[PDB]
RNA sequence: GUGGGAGAGGGUGGUGGAAUUCCCGGAGUAGCGGUGAAAUGCGCAGAUACCGGGAGGAACGCCGAUGGCGAAGGCAGCCACCUGGUCCACCCGUGACGCUGAGGCGCGAAAGCGUGGGGAGCAAACCGGAUUAGAUACCCGGGUAGUCCACGCCCUAAACG
RNA sequence: CCGAGGGUAGGGCCCGUGACUGGGGCGAAGUCGUAACAAGGUAGCUGUACCGGAAGGUGCGGCUGGA
RNA sequence: GCCCGGAUAGCUCAGUCGGUAGAGCAGGGGAUUGAAAAUCCCCGUGUCCUUGGUUCGAUUCCGAGUCCGGGCACCA
RNA sequence: AAAAUUCUUCA
RNA sequence: UCGUGGAGCCAUGGGGGAAUCUGGGCGGACCACCGCCUAAGGCUAAGUACUCCGGGUGACCGAUAGCGCACCAGUACCGU
RNA sequence: GUGAGACCCAGUGGAGGCCCGAACCGGUGGGGGAUGCAAACCCCUCGGAUGAGCUGGGGCUAGGAGUGAAAAGCUAACCGA
RNA sequence: GCGAAUGCCGGCAUGAGUAACGAUAAAGAGGGUGAGAAUCCCUCUCGCCGUAAGCCCAAGGGUUCCUACGCAAUGGUCGUCAGCGUAGGGUUAGGCGGGACCUAAGGUGAAGCCGAAAGGCGUAGCCGAAGGGCAGCCGGUUAAUAUUCCGGCCCUUCCCGCAGGUGCGAUGGGGGGACGCUCUAGGCUAGGGGGACCGGAGCCAUGGACGAGCCCGGCCAGAAGCGCAGGGUGGGAGGUAGGCAAAUCCGCCUCCCAACAAGCUCUGCGUGGUGGGGAAGCCCGCAACCCCCCGAAGCCAGGGAGCCAAGAAAAGCCUCUAAGCACAACCUGCGGGAACCCGUACCGCAAACCGACACAGGUGGGCGGGUGCAAGAGCACUCAGGCGCGCGGGAGAACCCUCGCCAAGGAACUCUGCAAGUUGGCCCCGUAACUUCGGGAGAAGGGGUGCUCCCUGGGGUGAUGAGCCCCGGGGAGCCGCAGUGAACAGGCUCUGGCGACUGUUUACCAAAAACACAGCUCUCUGCGAACUCGUAAGAGGAGGUAUAGGGAGCGACGCUUGCCCGGUGCCGGAAGGUCAAGGGGAGGGGUGCAAGCCCCGAACCGAAGCCCCGGUGAACGGCGGCCGUAACUAUAACGGUCCUAAGGUAGCGAAAUUCCUUGUCGGGUAAGUUCCGACCUGCACGAAAAGCGUAACGACCGGAGCGCUGUCUCGGCGAGGGACCCGGUGAAAUUGAACUGGCCGUGAAGAUGCGGCCUACCCGUGGCAGGACGAAAAGACCCCGUGGAGCUUUACUGCAGCCUGG
RNA sequence: GAUGUCGGCUCGUCGCAUCCUGGGGCUGAAGAAGGUCCCAAGGGUUGGGCUGUUCGCCCAUUAAAGCGGCACGCGAGCUGG
């Protein structure tokens, strides 16, 4: 039956988007965060 | 006069329609003048803050006068009485001899190709707004303004209207929908009559859609709910509230007076 | 038919003044009320009594009768519109077209019911105070429906001459 | 083919009987009050309405077969 | 089965602080009536449940009991 | 205008 | 250090509201002496702290230890 | 049909939280399954199906908060926080 | 310094060659290929789907597409195969879809407001799309792309020039764009069915047929013009207080003309110069393209009618004028040029998406042929097309699963007819109580259904007459056990309880009597409303205004809804009592030689709240007890008395409530702790936590009947999928170590393990489940912990909020 | 750091304090019936109504419709009223 995960390109990027992280202070302390530790992708990485 | 179904099926034996004769002429409203998009939505920004509310009929809003010392001694012709979905009265349609045109909720007894006015000089008949200083003591009024220039906003649902008491001042007494006596401006604005279309009052829904087309949501009691919910909420199955009446909110609700005291739109009412 | 007459006959709209109750205002003070006697009850938080202004509902004093009109029920302030019945006068017209009337249809006090409105007074029930052997009553103080209007029902009566 | 009749199903009128229940009639001297007949000691009656142990009381209107 | 509450005149119920005990109703006797009611005068009544103990004295304060009452007996 | 209830049975 | 305490001193949201050296604050309520100090404008190196970074040491570890990674690790992989 | 009505017949008409019934949305009873095909499935049966209907896409509301035809249900497979 | 921590990381064991190998749609053979094939390729049989298990498109997935080499691993087996490994290819657009267009919710956000910071609101504007707007149809090619490349026919924008027209000209004004649901008319088109007619390779089989035989196919696109359907639409001429007057455009008045029109326009469909396609068939290569009929849910489209709940915006596009400009400039024709960016493979109800899997689950839109069954997207079969589900071969035990049948009986089964059976469609007769007059109703209970021949009535289409279809009517007669001959396809009734009803809910044990519901009542709220969210600004309420909005209980409808304001809550009380700051300072204290400077501080004046007074029940709530009495006894209409704020009215009653209880009668039954009707000493009904009823409705719960049955007496047989055997692949929880017998004892009280005795050669396979206090989960009950949380309140203490004096 | 809990079903097996059927002593045993006590389980020990019921109470029979234990025997056997 309907699972948790159903994939929408536009709604994964509307959400956890780089522009999205940066309006929110708390999403400018996530890219922040990882940046910092050492992570490869900042942003759930997706193309159009 | 309202219309009566066979029980051709239950719920349509209790259901009843407003008579549509009164209106029985223009259903499309005036591309002009009420054409706005009206805006949907039971809350604010984001939370809901009026319980309830939500769904209904897709509704396009129609712009009334509630001003009518726009146009003062410009008369107009009441072109057509339309029905308007956003309230309980019926407007009336009326080009001006200027020509604009604009809506009014349409008073009780007002007729389609009869000639009204607003202003001082303004003859006493049903159509006609005028400053309450100029308005025959005793008469009905509907459409009432409250403050000199701020616009109508009293007597104006279906079958309402205020009279008027007597004058005292640069004000006059009127005697409410509601009942209540109230001192208003002498400036104040209000065009004469009853607001009709008084069988309103006795539609009867009839089905629990319907109630549902209204735009309203079923409204579910507190002590349906649990203690957290709502303070009648919880009770080990079925129980008498567990005193006193309250709301969901945590106030008393059978009684417990709550317009403000110290308001200064007090010294201005009686009853 | 023509011409005149009397009437609270009926329906709608408008309207007048007196009175009661309530509201505001003044002035005023120790009781008012009610009864067979009282008590309950209202009153020093200022009542009753008096004056001025306002609201509202119901009923129309005198005229008024042992009177009038209506088929009956019933119908009374005033005004206007719509409307029924009726009496006399003239012998003009029709030419027996009449009487009654099972059934049907209509009307039908009050009380009662429905939808909504209205609510001053009165007032079943109900609550007090008395009386009483008791008093679910007669008397007193309160009091709801009702009484009121519109629409629809009910269709009974000592609807009696 | 029709057909006495039998079978199945569904209705109508009728008589009897039934825990129980509602009044009713009648039966010398049981109980409680006393509504009516004399303003019957609140004039009586009456339609309807509600209330009461019971007659009955009160409301509204009507009658006189009361003054 | 456990925890509660009483009981007093013929009846329904008051009261006490440890000294006294009451009322209403009933009832007995007269009065009014022609006679009953009603009403009016007069009047008598108590192991304060039994029970031991304390105390100078107990209906009353303790201990046991009888009766008539009411209230709990849950998690399984 | 009245404070006030009643009277076994059969003759 | 100060928890209303005999509670000053330093701040200050509210109200009232001065003076310019006979001015004005302080010395633990408050007075009196005696003494200290100059508010309502600003700047000021050094000594001090830390370790992304470079070096040097180690009665530090030696691949289940030592950093989570001695290796193409914040990867693979898990999670919206 | 009556004074006029009300009302009564047919015919036309096509209303309705109406009916059977798919698609579709559900989830009644029983059976199986229970290291499953499956962290809720399959079979037979059953509720609704012009509505308070179902559904795609685009949006908004959240942790003592949201949302709730109300179960303390749901809020990314265990929500009295 | 390890042996234990249900310890941690790793490795390897046991169960075990065991379960399992993922739909019971199904296979067989012959050719190839190759080291090796049930499993790869080819052919021929066979079975499955066919509102698909087939095509097309979104989303998502991202090379899985195509070709050549390949097989370690991946694939539940095998593998030469592959969505797998290596390598090379492959995605072509002015017209399709997005962007150099529009606006929606919402987002963002100049100004502007707010907030300790972070930030929150927020006008214009901007962003934002399956909505609006916008120009491509039919073929042909590749191994792999095509509305993209190619062919033919047909278009759209810009730019320039030319010629002829004209007051040209906005981001501004106006029109338009522009809208719901249900039902519908007429033409068309898609699509489909016939043909004796047209075109075809062929075919006479097995008894018959050279046949109006059999089989295949008889279209697609197409400018202008022309037709046939429609859709939109009055022109005039004056005035002109409005369109935040800029207008000759709208809009209003007024009046020549014109009307179920015509004309003007704009689509749809035919037709059209011409281009394209074009089967069954053998070696693999022959072309017609015409005539009838059924016919949309699509088109003409913005058509029509009815209805109440009253049904986006903006741009493009018309039109009006402003600045400006009129050498401009737009308009129409006609030629020339110019025309970018992104996507385009492939999967796409699934093995490529979401479910750790090649997972029996989930996934939006379009097409979805034919025949028959009343219809239909249902059901059976079948086209096109696609599959036989990536382990097989045997055997023919028990046992389980799914499935068929049964003597006699027919609910005796059992908590229960649970389950399964019966019944089932359509046509016709015929249908009760009750009822809100709709319904109950498909009530029940019946009869009919096939095929053949004759006679016969309407309709559409033609043309009135043939065909082709479309509804019937009446006869004769034929064969079966049986005519919706298969498939799909209600068992019926009587009587109670609850809830009126359709509806909603515990995703994953509860679908109900619970929630909601129209409707009734109470209460608040006069507008900058009350109420809600927010520190605020602001927002919802509501672009509403008492016939409206909030809160609360009840819950259609009928008859109704009683008594008690003592306590509590709320409402009303300008008096009193109490009352905090603060006001006022009688009077007193500390100090100073003093003026002073500093403290305490009584009267009285001091709000809300409380006290007090009065009201209030569809506000929280409450709504009694004991003696006595009638001329048989009983009983008690009557009397007395205690207590209260007042003593439970109507109605109902051993009930979803009754303990004593299976009360007690009566009905039903052979028999009835249930059921139905009564009674009433109601442990412990009762009137809007409504009381008593009620037609209709219910996957709701109880009691009965009839019908039919393997539910049962009581079981038997049979089918298929497993189980079993062989070949291939090969887990799991559990597990101190084991060489692991019975009884009577004993033992921490239930021993394979101690004692005594009795049995017992060693080792397996298929079964059964009594024990191993079998596994599983550090018991969910219980108690314990001065553990935790959710909830309550007249627990404590605070806070928001609200009231209030200064 | 779990010994699954009433009743039913299926399958049984055991005790004797015996409900039948066998023997036998008294009897207030005529016969037939019975009563009672002794020996004796070898084998028997019904089908239904009602309730979840064990239990009983009825219905119709019977030679009898025995009492009781096996974790109120038996849920890695079923059912869950
Ligand atoms: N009279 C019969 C009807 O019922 C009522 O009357 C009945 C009763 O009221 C009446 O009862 C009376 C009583 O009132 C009066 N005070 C005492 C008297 N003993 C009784 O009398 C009754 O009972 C006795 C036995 O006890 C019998 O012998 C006698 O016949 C009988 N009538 O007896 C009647 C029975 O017949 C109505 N009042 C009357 O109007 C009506 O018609
Ligand atoms: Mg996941
Ligand atoms: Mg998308
Ligand atoms: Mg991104
Ligand atoms: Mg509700
Ligand atoms: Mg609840
Ligand atoms: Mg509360
Ligand atoms: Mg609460
Ligand atoms: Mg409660
Ligand atoms: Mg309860
Ligand atoms: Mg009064
Ligand atoms: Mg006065
Ligand atoms: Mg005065
Ligand atoms: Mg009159
Ligand atoms: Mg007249
Ligand atoms: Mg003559
Ligand atoms: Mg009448
Ligand atoms: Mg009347
Ligand atoms: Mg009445
Ligand atoms: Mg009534
Ligand atoms: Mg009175
Ligand atoms: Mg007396
Ligand atoms: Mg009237
Ligand atoms: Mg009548
Ligand atoms: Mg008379
Ligand atoms: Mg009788
Ligand atoms: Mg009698
Ligand atoms: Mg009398
Ligand atoms: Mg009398
Ligand atoms: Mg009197
Ligand atoms: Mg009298
Ligand atoms: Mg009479
Ligand atoms: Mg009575
Ligand atoms: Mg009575
Ligand atoms: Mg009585
Ligand atoms: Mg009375
Ligand atoms: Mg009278
Ligand atoms: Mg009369
Ligand atoms: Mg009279
Ligand atoms: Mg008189
Ligand atoms: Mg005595
Ligand atoms: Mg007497
Ligand atoms: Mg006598
Ligand atoms: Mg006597
Ligand atoms: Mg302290
Ligand atoms: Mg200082
Ligand atoms: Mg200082
Ligand atoms: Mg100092
Ligand atoms: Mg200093
Ligand atoms: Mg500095
Ligand atoms: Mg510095
Ligand atoms: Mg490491
Ligand atoms: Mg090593
Ligand atoms: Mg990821
Ligand atoms: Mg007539
Ligand atoms: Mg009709
Ligand atoms: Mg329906
Ligand atoms: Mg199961
Ligand atoms: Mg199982
Ligand atoms: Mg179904
Ligand atoms: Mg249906
Ligand atoms: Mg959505
Ligand atoms: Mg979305
Ligand atoms: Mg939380
Ligand atoms: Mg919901
Ligand atoms: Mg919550
Ligand atoms: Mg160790
Ligand atoms: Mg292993
Ligand atoms: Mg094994
Ligand atoms: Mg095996
Ligand atoms: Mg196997
Ligand atoms: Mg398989
Ligand atoms: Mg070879
Ligand atoms: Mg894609
Ligand atoms: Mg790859
Ligand atoms: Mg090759
Ligand atoms: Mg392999
Ligand atoms: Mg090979
Ligand atoms: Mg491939
Ligand atoms: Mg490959
Ligand atoms: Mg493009
Ligand atoms: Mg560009
Ligand atoms: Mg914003
Ligand atoms: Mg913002
Ligand atoms: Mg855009
Ligand atoms: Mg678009
Ligand atoms: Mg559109
Ligand atoms: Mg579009
Ligand atoms: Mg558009
Ligand atoms: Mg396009
Ligand atoms: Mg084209
Ligand atoms: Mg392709
Ligand atoms: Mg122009
Ligand atoms: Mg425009
Ligand atoms: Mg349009
Ligand atoms: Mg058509
Ligand atoms: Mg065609
Ligand atoms: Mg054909
Ligand atoms: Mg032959
Ligand atoms: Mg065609
Ligand atoms: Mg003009
Ligand atoms: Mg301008
Ligand atoms: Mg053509
Ligand atoms: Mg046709
Ligand atoms: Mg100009
Ligand atoms: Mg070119
Ligand atoms: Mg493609
Ligand atoms: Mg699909
Ligand atoms: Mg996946
Ligand atoms: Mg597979
Ligand atoms: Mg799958
Ligand atoms: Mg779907
Ligand atoms: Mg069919
Ligand atoms: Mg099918
Ligand atoms: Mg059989
Ligand atoms: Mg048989
Ligand atoms: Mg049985
Ligand atoms: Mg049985
Ligand atoms: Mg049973
Ligand atoms: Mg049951
Ligand atoms: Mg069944
Ligand atoms: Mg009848
Ligand atoms: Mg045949
Ligand atoms: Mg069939
Ligand atoms: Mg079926
Ligand atoms: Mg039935
Ligand atoms: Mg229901
Ligand atoms: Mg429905
Ligand atoms: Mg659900
Ligand atoms: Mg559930
Ligand atoms: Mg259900
Ligand atoms: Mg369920
Ligand atoms: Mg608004
Ligand atoms: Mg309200
Ligand atoms: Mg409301
Ligand atoms: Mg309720
Ligand atoms: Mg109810
Ligand atoms: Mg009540
Ligand atoms: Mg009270
Ligand atoms: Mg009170
Ligand atoms: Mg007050
Ligand atoms: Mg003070
Ligand atoms: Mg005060
Ligand atoms: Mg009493
Ligand atoms: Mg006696
Ligand atoms: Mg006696
Ligand atoms: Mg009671
Ligand atoms: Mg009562
Ligand atoms: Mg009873
Ligand atoms: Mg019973
Ligand atoms: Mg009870
Ligand atoms: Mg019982
Ligand atoms: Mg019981
Ligand atoms: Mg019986
Ligand atoms: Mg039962
Ligand atoms: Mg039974
Ligand atoms: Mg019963
Ligand atoms: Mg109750
Ligand atoms: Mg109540
Ligand atoms: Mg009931
Ligand atoms: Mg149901
Ligand atoms: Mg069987
Ligand atoms: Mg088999
Ligand atoms: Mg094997
Ligand atoms: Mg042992
Ligand atoms: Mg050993
Ligand atoms: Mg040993
Ligand atoms: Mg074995
Ligand atoms: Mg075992
Ligand atoms: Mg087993
Ligand atoms: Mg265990
Ligand atoms: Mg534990
Ligand atoms: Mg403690
Ligand atoms: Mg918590
Ligand atoms: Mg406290
Ligand atoms: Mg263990
Ligand atoms: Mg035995
Ligand atoms: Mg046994
Ligand atoms: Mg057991
Ligand atoms: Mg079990
Ligand atoms: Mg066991
Ligand atoms: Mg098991
Ligand atoms: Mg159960």
């Amino acid at each position: 039956m309907k699972r948790t995960w159903q994939p929408n390109r536009r709604k994964r990027a509307k959400t956890h988007g780089f522009r999205a992280r940066m309006r929110t202070p708390g999403g400018r302390k996530v890219l922040k965060r990882r940046r910092q530790k050492g992570r490869w992708r900042l942003t759930p990485a997706v193309r159009k | 006069a309202v219309k009566k179904f066979k029980p051709y099926t239950p719920s349509r034996r209790f259901m009843t329609v407003a008579d549509f004769s009164e209106i029985t002429k223009t259903e499309p409203e005036k591309s002009l003048v009420k054409p706005l998009k009206k805006t949907g939505g039971r809350n604010n920004q984001g939370r809901i803050t009026v319980r309830f509310r939500g769904g209904g009929h897709k509704r396009l809003y129609r712009i009334i006068d509630f001003k009518r010392w726009d146009k003062v001694g410009i008369p107009a012709k009441v072109a057509a009485i339309e029905y308007d979905p956003n309230r309980s009265a019926r407007i009336a349609l009326l080009h001006y001899v200027d020509g604009e045109k604009r809506y009014i909720i349409a008073p009780d007894g007002l007729q389609v190709g009869q000639q009204v006015v607003a202003g001082p000089d303004a003859p006493i008949q049903v159509g006609n707004a005028l400053p309450l200083r100029f308005i025959p003591v005793g008469t009905v009024v509907h459409a009432v303004e409250l403050e000199p220039k701020k616009g109508a906003k009293l007597a104006r649902a279906a079958g309402t209207s205020a009279q008027i008491q007597g004058r005292e001042g640069d004000y006059v007494i009127l005697r409410l929908p509601s009942g209540e006596l109230r001192k208003v401006h002498g400036e104040c604005y209000a065009t004469v009559g009853a607001v009709g279309n008084a069988d309103h009052k006795n539609i009867v829904l009839g089905k629990a859609g319907r109630s549902r087309w209204l735009g309203r949501r079923p409204h579910v009691r507190g002590a349906a709910m649990n203690p957290v919910d709502h303070p009648h909420g919880g009770g080990e199955g079925r129980a008498p509230r567990g005193r006193p009446p309250a709301s969901p909110w945590g106030w008393q609700t059978k009684g417990l007076k709550t317009r403000k005291r110290r308001k200064p739109s007090s010294r201005f009412i009686i009853a």
